[PDB]
C-alpha cells in the first residue's frame, strides 16, 4: 500500500527520516521532567523512524531505560545477558546437550520493555525479581 | 579540685554552619574588656541563644575537695558530689596550643573531643590554664 | 623546595619536644659551642660509602651533600633556641636518631633495582598538540629516528 | 619461556576470592576443602612429636590431619590403607606431610602480577564455604575487585622457604611502596566513607554504644575515656573513639585551605599523642596518600604497629557504619527546581555564544587564531564554550547538593565518584567526542540522517545536554554510544600494547643488582651507576620535605 | 516452573493461591492488581511472586509421556 | 518458541556467522601516504554475480 | 540464541579503523552489543 | 548480575532474623553497596527500582522502554500515591540490635540474573599429581587435576623481593626436578650409570673416574638435548674457567 | 687466598641486611627443625623461626657471612659482630 | 611562559617571557641564529640532543621526556627508577634501545 | 505481673497486632528473633521417590513438600531424631505421608497438598495434618499431572527449628517499629525540601501525641511501646507463635543459667 | 563443597562447652566469658540487661565473625562484686520479666473474640 519503505544505508544518505511522528511531523507550559528534545524546525522530512527504540539488538533491548546508563554498562549487559541462567527451550527434558542450566522458578520483570514483547522474554525469563536492599551493612 | 578560670560571658552571636548539632558561639567577657570565648556548644542539649548570659567555669578535677588516661571513667553513682552538680553543662577535653597575642594578651586553645574552644585575655587571668586537660562547666 | 628526602627531620623534633615535654618558657641550657660541633660532627656519622681512601671519601662527601644542607637549615642555631626551644638531652636525642634514621634508609646489597625500577615505571604505564601517552612512551623505548612530532623550544 | 622462565607447579590452589573485613591485614582465608589438599612437609623432632603423632592418628579426612609420612630414608608411606596395620611409630628426622593449618605462611598471588605488590606472602585461616578471603584494604595493591575474580596460592615446601617468605615478603612489610614512596595501602571503601561520617562534629556515641565500640579493638587497654560531654548527658565524640584504634605517641599535622587553630569548617588534621585535636578524617588522611596517618604510623611504630592500626580502625568503623547505615538512591541525583532552571539557561547562553561565532565564521568576519584553520579555529571556540558549560552547569548542580546527599558524601570522603559524576548524573552529560574531535560527518556533511547538510550547531555534532537522569534521546544516545566504544577498543588495546611494553623493561634491567660496595652493576659487571639512586638511599625510607633555605626573601634569610 | 509454594522474601504460603488468581483475572472481569490484594497479599514482596511467575508447566505438558503406564 | 536458522551437522547444531565484506563493482578512490610514488589510487574491485 | 543467530563477522592490510561505531551503523546493527575482548567492534549484532 | 553492567559475587549470606527489616517486616533478598552507583552512573538501576517497587505495589507491568514520555518525577508521584516516600527511601531497622538505622535506604524490586560462574567449578588445589609426558611438568586442566602456572611475570615478582631460594623450590621443588650425570671432559649428559653396580663411563672420552652429577629441571635437559640434536654443542662445566 | 680480604681493612656496611637476616633465619631454623643443639636457653617455644629468632637477639648464632664482591673478592662477617638495626 | 627567576630584592617570582614553539627539529642551524639564548634551547627529539650536545646531555633530554610522559597523567614516580632506565639506555656510549636491536645485542650470555 | 505491658489492638487467626510496653529494646527485639529463627515446627525432611513419571526433577518435589505447612500444635510432645534411640526414624520422632497421584482423565489433574496421607501413629497426637487454608478445601499446587503419567513417593516429617532451614519457620513477615514519631531522634530524615511533608506518617502516630512544636530535645527518653504485627504460616495458631516464642526466650536464657551452675560445682 | 552442616549454629559439639569463662588481665575484676552456638539473639538481650545494673562498670559483647555461632562477653564489676554473680542476676532478671510478660499475653489474648 506504500505505507511503509525498504531503505538501506546508501539510500539514506538522500533523505531526511523524523525521530517520531508526535513533535516533528507536525507543523510547528513543558514539564521540567522531561528532557529536552530539539525539534528541529525542518519541514522537508521524507521519512519517520517507526519507533527509535528499534535501533538496538536483541541483547540491548532487555535493558530497562537503556538511555538512562553510561554506553559502556549497555555494552557489559550485552554480554552478560547471554550468560544469564534460564529456559533455552521448552523441550529441555527430551534434549541431550553437552550442558545445560535451568532456572527453578524464572520470573518475568517488573520493569520490561515493549520490544521485550517479540523477543518471548515473558515466555522464557532468565532471571527472578528479587527484593534489593542498597546500603553498607556489613562491610561483606 | 580548684577553679583555674571563672568568669561570666555575654553571648554574642551564634552560628549553626553546615552542622545540626553543634553551634560555634561569639562571647566576651561582661567585666574584662580584653576577654573574649569562642566556643563549640552541642545545642542539642544545652541550647544557647543572642544576648544570653553564661557563667563559665574551668577546672582541673571534679571532686570538691583539692585533689592536686589518668583512670577509667565509671558511670556517677548516687550520692556523689562533685563541681557538676552546680553546673547545667559540662565538657571535658585537652589544651593544645598556648599562642601569644600581644605584649600581655595570651590565647588558650581548647578541644573537647573535636568541640574546639579559644580562650583570649589577659596575661594576668590566664596564667593559672596548663598545658593538660581539664574541665570546662557553663551555666546558665 | 619540596623534594624527595631520606629522613624526615620535621617528625623526630616533634618527636624530642612531646617525648621530653620541652618547657617552651624556662631558657634552655644548650650552648652554642655544643650546637654548632653537634650538628658538625653528626654530619660525619652519616656514612653511605665506608672505603678508606681519597676517591670514595669524595664520593662520600658529594652524597649528602643535599642532605646535610637539609640538616644544617633545619638545626640552625637560631631556629633551635628559638622555634624549638630544645634542651640538651632532647638535642642529643635528636642527633641519635638523625644517624639511625639515615643508616635505617641506606639501600641493601643484593637488592634487585632493576626490577623495580622496570616495573615501577611499567605499572603505570598500563594506566595511562604533541604525542603522550603509551605511543609517546613507546617511542622513547623504542628509538625511532622519525618522531610523530617532532617540535623545538626556543628562548 | 614456555617451560623454563615460567611453568606450571604444584602445591598451589586457585577459586574465586571474597572479602572480610573481619580478617587481618596479612590473613587470608583458605577453604577447608583446600587446607586438606595441600600439605607441608613437617620434620618430626622432640618438640612437636607429640603434635605431629595426633595428625597421623587422625588421618587424611579430618582437619587438622595428615597425608603422608616420609621416613628418613626416603620412603614414603601413603596414610590411606595404613591404618589396618595401626598409627605408625615416628622417630626423630622424619617428615609428616600435614595439612596447612592457621598461620602458616603461604604465597598469594593475582596475574598479570605486573609488580611486587601483586604477589605478598599471607597467613593461613582455614575458613568454611568455597572461597579465598582476603582484607579489604589489600585490594588496591593487588588491583582486585570481587565480582569474580580468581587468585593463586603457593604453599612452600622448606623451613628456609618459609622463612624467607615471611621475613621479606610479609603484607606488612610492603605498606611503604618503593614506586613512590608513598603507602599503597589504605583504608577504602565503607570504611572510608564511614570513617569520614564517623569524626564529622555531630557525631555523638552514648554509653552503650561506646562500650561495643571499644571492646572490638583487640589492642584496647581496659580503660574508659572520659566522654567530652559529662553533663547533662555522657556523650562521646567520634573522634574520642577512633583515637582509641590510633596508637599513642603518634602526631600529625595537616593544614588545608583556609584552614587555622580554630578550625571553622573542621578541615585539616591535628594529631597529638594519639588523639584527634580537630578536622575530618578522609582519604587526604586514612588512604593511600603521601605523609598520612598510615606513612607516619609505619615509619614511627614499625609495620608490624601499621597492620594491626588496618585492623583497628576498619573494625571500630566497620561497626559503627552497621548500626547507622548508609544508602544512595534516585533521589540523591535530583536537583530542586531552582537550581534546574539555572541549569538549563546556563546551557542556553553557551548556546547563544557557540550561535553568535557560527554565524561570524559564515559571514567570514572571524579570524583564525595563529598557528590554526579557520575551522580549526572555529572548533576550537565551540568545544571550549561547551566544555565551559558542562563544568559551570555541574558547579551549580554541586553546591545545591545539601550535606545529607549521599553521592555528595561519597565524593566528599573521597570512597568513590568525582565532581563529574555528580555533574553528568544530575547537570548535563556534555559534548561526546571521537578521535579527540566532534563526531564527525559519517554520512555526507552531516552526522545522522536526520539534520540537514552543513550544520555545525552542538545538538547535531554531538553535544548531550540532558543528564543521565533526564534520559538521553535517539540522538544523543547514539552519539555518546560512539564515544563509549571509543573507550572500549583503547582498553583493549592499551592493555595489550602496554603489557609488552612492560616485559620489554623487565627483560632489559632483570639483571641489574645493588652491590655491596654501593654500585649498581649488571650481570657483566659493568657498572651502571657508581651508587644506586646518586645517593645510596632507598625509595622506601625516602619522604618529601621543604628546603627551607633555597625559599624565601634575603631578609627572611638573615632574620 | 511452578507456581513457588512459599514467599521468598517473607516465607508466607503463596502456592495454594495461584489458582484463585487466575480465576479472578478470568471470571471475576478484575484488573491484577485488585485481584491480589483480595487474595491477601498486602506486601509487595508477596505481589511480585504471584504478579510475575510465569506457569513454564503448561508448555511442558504438552509433549506426550515418556512413559506411558 | 524454537526459529530454526541452523544446521545440524554430524548432531551438532551450527549457525553461519554472516560475514562482511567490502561491496563489489563500486569505485573508491583512497589516497597513500608521502613514502610512496603513488598520491590517489581508484580501485574497483569487478564483480559477476 | 536469539543474538547467535543475528551475529556479523568483519575479518580484520588494510588502512582504516573499523572498530569504530560508524554513523552509518544507525538502525542497522545494535550500537551497544559487541565484545570485550580482541573481537570489540569486529563483531556486530544486527 | 543485574541488567545494567552490575556483576558481583555473594559476600556472605545471613538468614531472616539477621538482615535489615522495615516497618512492615519485609527484609531484602539481597544487599548491594551504593559504592557502585556513583562511579558507573548506572542511574537506569535506580530507576528500574523504583519502577518495578510501584509496578508490584499496583499489579501492573513496568514500561522501561527507553525513549518514551516516563520521567522519574511520574514515577515518584504514583510511588507516593501509594503511602510510600516519593524517592523510594525506607526506614530500617538494624537486625542485630532492632534499633532504627540512622539513614534511610534505597529499597525496591529489581531483576537479577544468576550467570554461568560458579566456585564449585573454578576452586581446586593441587599438592601433587599427573605430569606430561614430554616436559614432565604438572598438566594443564581443572578437570585433569593440573597445576597453575607460575609464570614468567611471577618469576620477575620474586626476583624483585629477592626471594632467591623460594624462587628455586618452586622451579624445581613444586616442579620438574631431574638429576643427570655430566662428564669432565665434555660437558655433554652422555655419561652412563649403572648405578646398581655404582659404575659410571663416558663413550668416546674413556674415563670412569671424572664423573659429575647435577641437579636441573628436566625441561633444561629436554633443551640441552634438543640442541645437540641440533649440531649446537651445550656444554656444562662444574669449574670456572675465567676470571670475574 | 688472595680472595680473602683481611678483618683490618673491610670495607662492607657493618649492618645486617633484610636478605642477611632472612637467610640466617631460615638458614637456622631448618637446622633446629632437623635436630641441631641450641645455644639459647627456651623458655617455652616449639617453632623453629621462633628458637632462631631468639638465638639472633641474643647473639648466639655461630654463623658468618661470606658477602661477595663482584670481582671475586669477598669478607667474612660474623652474625655476632653484625648489626641488627632494620 | 611563566617562569620563577630570582628577584633582586631576594624572593621567587614569576615574570612572562615570550617562548617560541615549533614543527620540525633542525637543532644544529637554528641553534646558531643570533638573538636566541643557546644555552636553554630544548628539543622533543633527544636522538638530535645527543647528536648535537652529546651523550651527556641526550642522557638528561631523555630523562626529561620520559619524565613527562610519566607526569602528563599526573602519577608519580620515584627520581632513581626513571634514573637506572635512563642510564642503562646511555651506557654503552650511545642510545640503545629497548627492542632486540639494542639491549639484546650485547655480550651478557646466550642463555640471557 | 506489674512489668512489660500488652495491648492488642487486632487479632485474627492469621495476624495478630498489639503493642507492647513497659519492655526495653533489647528484650523486644531479641523477641522477633526468636519468633522467627528458634520455635520449633514440623516440617517434611526426606522424600522417598518410588516412581517419577511427571515433567519435575525428584529433588524439585522434594523441594517443594519440603515447605508445605504441617500442623504443629503438639510438636512439643514429639522428639528430635536426633535425640531418639532409633535406627533412622519411628513413630516417637517422626511422621510418615504417602502422596500417590496418577493422571486417570484426559485434561491435566492437579496434584495438592490434601493428597497427602499420614500412614503413621499419631498416638492422638495433633501434628502432622498439612494445613488448609483457602475456600476450595485444596492445599498447595505440589504438582499437574497429564493422562499416563504417575507420580508415588513418600514423605517423613521431623521436628526442627528455622535456623537449621527456613521450611521450619512457622512465622512470616513480623511488622516492629516504636517512636513513630522520631521523637528520640533514631534516624535522620533524607529529604529535599521539607522531611514532614516528603516522609508519610506511620499508621502508629495516631496512638502517640505529636511533638510540642518547640520544646527541648527530650535526651532521658529511652524506646519504649513497640508496636508488632505478627503473622503465621499457618502450622501453628498466630497466638502460639508469640507465647512459644517468649517460651523459647526464656529456656534459651535458663539454659545459660543452668550451665553456669555446672561450672560452679567444678 | 564446603557449606557447613546447618545444626552447628545450635547444636553444641563432642567436647565443647557451653560457657567458657576466663580472667581478664587488662583490667582488675573483669572477665570473659565465650558463649558457644549462641548469636546476637542472646548477647544482645544480656548485655543490655547487664547495663542496668549499677554495680557494672564495663560490659559489651562482640560476634568475632559471622562464620562461627559463638560470642565474647566483657564483663567488669566494682570490687567485691562478683562477674559470675552479675551474670546470675541479669539472667535472673530477663527469666522473670519474660515470665510476667508471658502471663499479661495470655490475659489479654483471652479477651479477644475473632481468634
Ligand atoms: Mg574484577
Ligand atoms: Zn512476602
Ligand atoms: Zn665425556
Ligand atoms: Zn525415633
Amino acid at each position: 500500500e506504500g505505507l511503509v519503505e525498504y531503505i538501506d544505508a546508501e539510500e539514506e544518505e538522500s533523505i531526511l527520516i523524523a525521530m517520531q511522528p508526535e513533535d516533528l511531523e507536525p507543523a510547528e507550559d513543558v514539564d521540567p521532567a522531561k528532557r529536552i528534545r530539539v525539534s528541529h524546525h525542518a519541514t522537508t522530512f521524507t521519512h519517520c523512524e517507526i519507533h527509535p527504540s528499534m535501533i538496538l539488538g536483541v541483547a540491548a533491548s532487555i535493558i530497562p531505560f537503556p538511555d538512562h546508563n553510561q554506553s559502556p554498562r549497555n555494552t557489559y549487559q550485552s554480554a552478560m545477558g547471554k550468560q544469564a541462567m534460564g529456559v533455552f527451550l521448552t523441550n529441555y527434558n527430551v534434549r541431550m546437550d553437552t550442558m545445560a542450566n535451568i532456572l527453578y522458578y524464572p520470573q518475568k520483570p517488573l520493569g520490561t520493555t515493549r520490544a521485550m514483547e517479540y523477543l518471548k522474554f515473558r515466555e522464557l525469563p532468565a532471571g527472578q525479581n528479587a527484593i534489593v536492599a542498597i546500603a553498607c551493612y556489613s562491610g561483606y | 579540685s580548684n577553679t583555674l578560670f571563672d568568669d561570666i560571658f555575654q553571648v554574642s552571636e551564634v552560628d549553626p554552619g553546615r552542622y545540626n548539632k553543634v553551634c560555634r558561639i561569639e562571647a566576651a567577657s561582661t567585666t574584662q574588656d580584653q576577654c573574649k570565648l569562642t566556643l563549640d556548644i552541642n545545642v542539642e542539649l544545652f541550647p544557647v541563644a543572642a544576648q544570653d548570659s553564661l557563667t563559665v567555669t574551668i577546672a582541673s578535677s571534679l571532686n570538691l575537695e583539692d585533689t592536686p588516661a589518668t583512670r577509667s571513667w565509671r558511670p556517677p553513682q548516687a550520692g556523689d558530689r562533685s563541681l557538676a552538680d552546680d553546673y547545667d553543662y559540662v565538657m571535658y577535653g585537652t589544651a593544645y596550643k598556648f599562642e601569644e597575642v600581644s605584649k600581655d594578651l595570651i590565647a588558650v586553645y581548647y578541644s573537647f573531643g573535636g568541640l574546639l574552644m579559644r580562650l583570649e585575655g589577659n596575661y594576668r587571668n590566664l596564667n593559672n590554664l596548663k598545658q593538660e586537660n581539664a574541665y570546662l562547666l557553663i551555666r546558665r | 623546595a619540596n623534594w624527595p628526602l631520606p629522613v624526615n627531620i620535621r617528625r623526630i623534633i616533634q618527636n624530642a619536644q612531646q617525648t621530653f615535654h620541652i618547657d617552651h618558657t624556662k631558657p634552655s641550657d644548650l650552648t652554642i659551642k655544643d650546637i654548632v660541633l653537634g650538628v658538625k660532627d653528626l654530619q660525619e656519622n652519616l656514612l653511605v660509602l665506608r672505603g678508606k681512601n681519597e676517591i670514595i671519601q669524595n664520593a662520600q662527601r658529594d652524597a649528602v651533600t643535599l642532605f646535610c644542607c637539609l640538616l644544617r637549615s633545619r638545626l640552625a642555631t637560631r631556629r633551635v633556641l628559638q622555634e624549638y626551644r630544645l634542651t640538651k638531652q632532647a638535642f642529643d636525642w635528636v642527633l641519635s636518631n638523625i644517624e639511625a634514621q639515615f643508616l635505617r634508609s641506606v639501600v641493601h646489597p643484593g637488592e634487585m633495582v632493576g626490577v623495580l625500577a622496570a616495573q615501577s615505571i611499567g605499572e603505570p604505564a598500563t594506566q595511562m598538540k604533541v604525542t603522550s601517552g603509551v605511543p609517546r612512551l613507546k617511542e622513547i623505548l623504542n628509538v625511532a629516528k622519525n618522531m610523530k612530532t617532532p617540535s623545538l623550544t626556543v628562548y | 619461556r614456555g617451560n623454563l622462565m615460567g611453568k606450571r607447579v604444584d602445591f598451589s590452589a586457585r577459586t574465586v576470592i571474597s572479602g572480610d573485613p573481619n580478617l587481618e591485614l596479612d590473613q587470608v582465608g583458605v577453604p577447608k576443602s583446600i587446607a586438606k589438599t595441600l600439605t607441608y612437609p613437617e620434620v618430626v623432632t622432640p618438640y612437636n612429636i607429640d603434635r605431629l603423632t595426633q595428625l597421623v592418628r587422625n588421618g587424611p579426612n579430618e582437619h587438622p590431619g595428615a597425608k603422608y609420612v616420609i621416613r628418613d630414608s626416603g620412603d614414603r608411606i601413603d596414610l590411606r590403607y595404613s591404618k589396618r596395620a595401626g598409627d605408625i611409630q615416628l622417630q626423630y628426622g622424619w617428615k609428616v606431610e600435614r595439612h596447612i593449618m592457621d598461620n602458616d605462611p603461604v604465597l598469594f598471588n593475582r596475574q598479570p602480577s605486573l609488580h611486587k605488590m601483586s604477589m605478598m606472602a599471607h597467613r593461613v585461616k582455614v575458613i568454611p564455604y568455597s572461597t579465598f578471603r582476603l582484607n579489604l584494604s589489600v585490594t588496591s595493591p593487588y588491583n582486585a575487585d570481587f565480582d569474580g575474580d580468581e587468585m593463586n596460592l603457593h604453599v612452600p615446601q622448606s623451613e628456609e622457604t618459609r622463612a624467607e617468605l615471611s621475613q621479606l615478603c610479609a603484607v606488612p612489610l610492603q605498606i611503604v611502596s618503593p614506586q613512590s614512596n608513598k603507602p599503597c595501602m589504605g583504608i577504602v571503601q565503607d570504611t572510608l566513607c564511614g570513617i569520614r561520617k564517623l569524626t564529622l562534629r555531630d557525631t555523638f556515641i552514648e554509653l552503650d554504644q561506646v562500650l561495643n565500640m571499644l571492646y572490638w579493638v583487640p589492642d584496647w587497654d581496659g580503660v574508659i575515656p572520659t566522654p567530652a560531654i559529662i553533663k547533662p548527658k555522657p556523650l562521646w565524640s567520634g573522634k574520642q573513639i577512633l583515637s582509641v584504634a590510633i596508637p599513642n605517641g603518634i602526631h600529625l599535622q595537616r593544614f588545608d585551605e583556609g584552614t587555622t587553630l580554630l578550625s571553622p569548617k573542621d578541615n585539616g588534621m591535628l594529631i597529638i599523642d594519639g588523639q584527634i585535636i580537630f578536622g575530618v578524617v578522609e582519604k587526604k588522611t586514612v588512604g593511600s596518600s603521601n605523609g598520612g596517618l598510615i606513612h607516619v604510623v609505619t615509619r614511627e611504630k614499625g609495620p608490624q604497629v601499621c597492620a594491626k592500626l588496618f585492623g583497628n580502625i576498619q573494625k571500630v568503623v566497620n561497626f559503627w557504619l552497621l548500626h547507622n547505615g548508609f544508602s544512595t538512591g534516585i533521589g540523591d541525583t535530583i536537583a530542586d527546581g531552582p537550581t534546574m532552571r539555572e541549569i538549563t539557561e546556563t546551557i542556553a547562553e553557551a548556546k547563544k555564544k557557540v550561535l553568535d561565532v557560527t554565524k561570524e565564521a559564515q559571514a567570514n568576519l572571524l579570524t583564525a587564531k595563529h598557528g590554526m584553520t579557520l575551522r580549526e579555529s572555529f572548533e576550537d571556540n565551540v568545544v571550549r564554550f561547551l566544555n565551559e558549560a558542562r563544568d559551570k552547569a555541574g558547579r551549580l548542580a554541586e553546591v545545591n547538593l545539601k550535606d545529607l546527599n549521599n553521592v555528595k558524601q561519597m565524593v566528599m570522603a573521597g570512597s568513590k565518584g568525582s565532581f563529574i559524576n555528580i555533574a553528568q548524573m544530575s547537570a548535563c552529560v556534555g559534548q561526546q567526542s571521537v578521535e579527540g574531535k566532534r563526531i564527525a560527518f559519517g554520512f555526507v556533511d552531516r552526522t545522522l540522517p536526520h539534520f540537514s547538510k552543513d550544520d555545525y550547531s552542538p545538538e547535531s555534532k554531538g553535544f548531550v545536554e540532558n543528564s543521565y537522569l533526564r534520559g538521553l534521546t535517539p540522538q544523543e544516545f547514539f552519539f555518546h554510544a560512539m564515544g563509549g566504544r571509543e573507550g572500549l577498543i583503547d582498553t583493549a588495546v592499551k592493555t595489550a600494547e602496554t603489557g609488552y611494553i612492560q616485559r620489554r623493561l623487565v627483560k632489559a634491567l632483570e639483571d641489574i643488582m645493588v652491590h655491596y660496595d654501593n654500585t649498581t652493576r649488571n650481570s657483566l659487571g659493568n657498572v651502571i651507576q657508581f651508587i644506586y639512586g646518586e645517593d645510596g638511599m632507598d625509595a622506601a625510607h625516602i619522604e618529601k620535605q621543604s628546603l627551607d633555605t633555597i625559599g624565601g626573601s634575603d631578609a627572611a634569610f638573615e632574620k | 516452573m511452578i507456581v513457588p509454594v512459599r514467599c521468598f522474601s517473607c516465607g508466607k504460603v503463596v502456592g495454594d493461591k495461584w489458582e484463585s488468581y487466575l480465576n479472578l483475572l478470568q471470571e471475576d472481569e478484575l484488573d491484577e492488581g485488585t485481584a491480589l490484594s483480595r487474595l491477601g497479599l498486602k506486601r509487595y514482596c508477596c505481589r511480585r511472586m504471584i504478579l510475575t511467575h510465569v506457569d513454564l508447566i503448561e508448555k511442558f505438558l504438552r509433549y506426550n509421556p515418556l512413559e506411558k503406564r | 518458541f524454537d526459529m530454526g536458522g541452523y544446521f545440524i551437522i554430524n548432531g551438532s547444531e551450527k549457525v553461519l556467522i554472516a560475514q562482511e565484506r567490502s561491496a563489489g563493482n563500486i569505485v573508491q578512490v583512497f589516497k597513500k601516504a608521502a613514502p610512496s610514488p603513488i598520491s590517489h589510487v581508484a580501485e574497483i574491485r569487478s564483480a559477476l554475480e | 540464541t536469539l543474538s547467535h543467530l543475528r551475529r556479523t563477522n568483519t575479518p580484520i592490510g588494510k588502512l582504516a579503523k573499523p572498530r569504530q561505531l560508524h554513523n552509518t551503523h544507525w538502525g542497522l546493527v545494535c550500537p551497544a552489543e559487541t565484545p570485550e575482548g580482541q573481537a570489540c567492534g569486529l563483531v556486530k549484532n544486527l | 548480575a543485574s541488567r545494567h553492567g552490575q556483576k558481583g559475587t555473594i559476600g556472605i549470606t545471613y538468614r531472616r532474623e539477621d538482615m535489615p527489616f522495615t516497618a512492615e517486616g519485609i527484609v531484602p533478598d539481597l544487599i548491594i553497596n551504593p559504592h557502585a552507583i556513583p562511579s558507573r552512573m548506572t542511574v537506569a538501576h535506580l530507576i528500574e527500582c523504583l519502577l518495578s517497587k510501584v509496578a508490584a505495589l499496583s499489579g501492573n507491568e513496568g514500561d522501561a522502554s527507553p525513549f518514551t514520555d516516563i520521567t522519574v518525577e511520574g514515577i515518584s508521584k504514583l510511588l507516593r500515591e501509594h503511602g510510600y516516600q516519593s524517592r523510594g527511601f525506607e526506614v530500617m531497622y538494624n537486625g542485630h540490635t532492632g534499633k532504627k538505622l540512622m539513614a534511610q535506604i534505597f529499597f525496591g524490586p529489581t531483576y537479577y540474573q544468576r550467570l554461568r560462574h560458579m566456585v564449585d567449578d573454578k576452586i581446586h588445589a593441587r599438592a601433587r599429581g599427573p605430569m606430561q609426558v614430554l616436559t614432565r611438568q604438572p598438566v594443564e586442566g581443572r578437570s585433569r587435576d593440573g597445576g597453575l602456572r607460575f609464570g614468567e611475570m611471577e618469576r620477575d615478582c620474586m626476583i624483585a623481593h629477592g626471594a632467591a631460594s623460594f624462587l628455586k623450590e618452586r622451579l624445581m621443588e613444586a616442579s620438574d626436578a631431574f638429576r643427570v650425570h655430566i662428564c669432565g671432559i665434555c660437558g655433554l649428559m652422555t655419561v652412563i650409570a649403572k648405578l646398581n653396580h655404582n659404575q659410571f663411563e663416558c663413550k668416546g672420552c674413556d674415563n670412569k673416574i671424572d664423573i659429575y652429577q647435577i641437579h636441573i629441571p628436566y625441561a633444561a635437559k629436554l633443551l640441552f638435548q634438543e640442541l645437540m640434536a641440533m649440531n649446537i654443542t651445550p656444554r656444562l662445566y662444574t669449574d670456572r674457567s675465567r676470571d670475574f | 687466598k688472595e680472595k680473602a680480604i683481611p678483618k683490618d681493612q673491610r670495607a662492607t656496611t657493618p649492618y645486617m641486611t633484610k636478605y642477611e637476616r632472612a637467610r640466617i633465619l631460615g638458614t637456622r631454623a631448618l637446622q633446629i627443625s632437623m635436630n641441631a643443639p641450641v645455644f639459647v636457653d627456651l623458655e617455652g617455644e616449639t617453632d623453629p623461626l621462633r628458637i632462631a629468632m631468639k638465638e639472633l637477639a641474643e647473639k648466639k648464632i655461630p654463623l658468618v657471612i661470606r658477602r661477595y664482591l663482584p670481582d671475586g673478592s669477598f669478607e667474612d662477617w660474623s652474625v655476632e659482630e653484625l648489626i641488627v638495626d632494620l | 611562559y611563566d617562569r620563577k627567576v630570582p628577584s633582586p630584592t631576594g624572593e621567587y617570582v614569576k615574570e612572562p617571557e615570550w617562548v617560541l614553539e615549533t614543527d620540525g627539529v633542525n637543532l644544529s642551524e637554528v641553534m646558531t641564529v643570533p638573538g636566541i639564548d643557546p644555552t636553554r634551547i630544548y628539543t622533543n627529539s633527544f636522538i638530535d640532543i645527543m647528536e648535537v650536545l652529546g651523550i651527556e646531555a641526550g642522557r638528561a633530554a631523555l630523562y626529561k621526556e620520559v619524565y613527562n610522559v610519566i607526569a602528563s597523567d599526573g602519577s608519580y614516580v620515584n627520581y632513581r627508577h626513571m634514573a637506572l632506565l635512563v642510564d642503562v639506555m646511555t651506557t654503552q656510549g650511545g642510545l640503545t634501545s629497548v627492542t632486540r636491536h639494542g639491549f639484546n645485542r650485547s655480550n651478557t650470555g646466550a642463555l640471557m | 505481673s506489674e512489668g512489660p505491658q500488652v495491648k492488642i489492638r487486632e487479632a485474627s487467626k492469621d495476624n495478630v497486632d498489639f503493642i507492647l510496653s513497659n519492655v526495653d529494646l533489647a528484650m523486644a527485639n531479641s523477641l522477633r528473633r526468636v519468633m522467627i529463627a528458634e520455635i520449633p515446627t514440623l516440617a517434611i525432611d526426606s522424600v522417598e521417590v518410588e516412581t517419577n513419571t511427571t515433567v519435575l526433577a525428584d529433588e524439585f518435589i522434594a523441594h517443594r513438600l519440603g515447605l508445605i505447612p504441617l500442623q504443629s500444635m503438639d510438636i512439643e510432645q514429639l522428639e528430635y531424631s536426633r535425640d531418639c534411640f532409633c535406627e533412622d526414624h519411628c513413630d516417637k520422632c517422626s511422621v510418615v505421608l504417602t502422596l500417590q497421584a496418577f493422571g486417570e482423565s484426559e485434561s491435566t489433574t492437579n496434584v495438592y497438598s490434601k493428597d497427602l496421607v499420614i500412614v503413621s501413629n499419631l498416638m492422638g497426637r495433633n501434628i502432622g495434618h498439612p494445613i488448609i487454608q483457602d475456600k476450595e478445601g485444596n492445599g498447595v499446587l505440589i504438582c499437574k499431572l497429564r493422562k499416563g503419567q504417575e507420580l508415588k513417593l513418600t514423605c517423613v516429617a521431623k521436628k526442627g527449628i528455622a535456623k537449621e532451614h527456613a521450611k521450619w519457620g512457622p512465622a512470616a513477615a513480623i511488622e516492629f517499629e516504636y517512636d513513630p514519631w522520631n521523637k528520640l531522634k533514631h534516624t535522620d530524615y533524607w529529604y529535599e525540601q521539607d522531611s514532614a511533608k516528603e516522609w508519610p506518617q506511620s499508621k502508629n502516630c495516631e496512638y502517640e501525641d505529636p511533638p510540642n512544636e518547640g520544646d527541648p530535645f527530650d535526651y532521658k527518653a529511652q524506646a519504649d511501646t513497640f508496636y508488632m504485627n505478627v503473622e503465621s504460616v499457618g502450622s501453628i495458631p498466630v497466638d502460639q507463635v508469640v507465647v512459644r516464642g517468649i517460651d523459647t526466650l526464656q529456656k534459651k536464657v535458663a539454659s545459660i543459667l543452668l550451665a553456669l551452675t555446672q561450672m560452679d560445682q567444678d | 563443597m564446603n557449606a557447613p552442616d546447618r545444626f552447628e549454629l545450635f547444636l553444641l559439639g563432642e567436647g565443647e562447652s557451653k560457657l567458657k569463662i576466663d580472667p581478664d588481665t587488662k583490667a582488675p575484676n573483669a572477665v570473659v566469658i565465650t558463649f558457644e552456638k549462641e548469636d546476637h539473639t542472646l548477647g544482645n538481650l544480656i548485655r543490655a540487661e547487664l547495663l542496668n545494673d549499677r554495680k557494672v562498670l564495663f560490659a559489651a559483647y562482640k560476634v568475632e565473625h559471622p562464620f562461627f555461632a559463638r560470642f565474647k562477653l566483657r564483663i567488669q564489676t566494682t570490687e567485691g562484686y562478683d562477674p559470675k554473680d552479675a551474670l546470675k542476676n541479669a539472667c535472673n532478671s530477663i527469666i522473670n520479666k519474660l515470665g510476667a510478660l508471658k502471663t499479661n499475653f495470655e490475659t489479654e489474648w483471652n479477651l479477644q473474640t475473632l481468634a
